[PDB]
């Protein structure tokens, strides 16, 4: 643990990027998180919603 | 626009619908800023036989 602050900054940036990438797997109240699956399984109105 | 359909197919004449009369015969746009008017016409649009 010699380079503490630099390693902490790098780890924070990596965690932020990983969280921003993983945020695409949440439903946010929807039935799924796949746009193609939604468009193929729902009517135009519900798919738009 | 004026046309004659049956009772169970009036619900298809609306923005964001699907079926056989709303996808192959007459389709409304997504917004369709207007008003839909319909009424029964069995008095003169159905003869004996």
């Amino acid at each position: 643990s010699a380079l503490g602050k630099l390693q902490d900054v790098v780890n924070q940036n990596a965690q932020a990027l990983n969280t921003l990438v993983k945020q695409l797997s949440s439903n946010f109240g929807a039935i799924s998180s796949v746009l193609n699956d939604i468009l193929s399984r729902l009517d135009p109105p519900e798919a738009e919603v | 626009d004026s046309f004659v359909i049956r009772g169970d197919e009036v619900r298809q004449i609306a923005p964001g619908q699907t079926g056989k009369i709303a996808d192959y015969n007459y389709k409304l746009p997504d917004d369709f800023t207007g008003c839909v008017i319909a009424w029964n016409s069995n008095n003169l649009d159905s003869k004996v036989g």
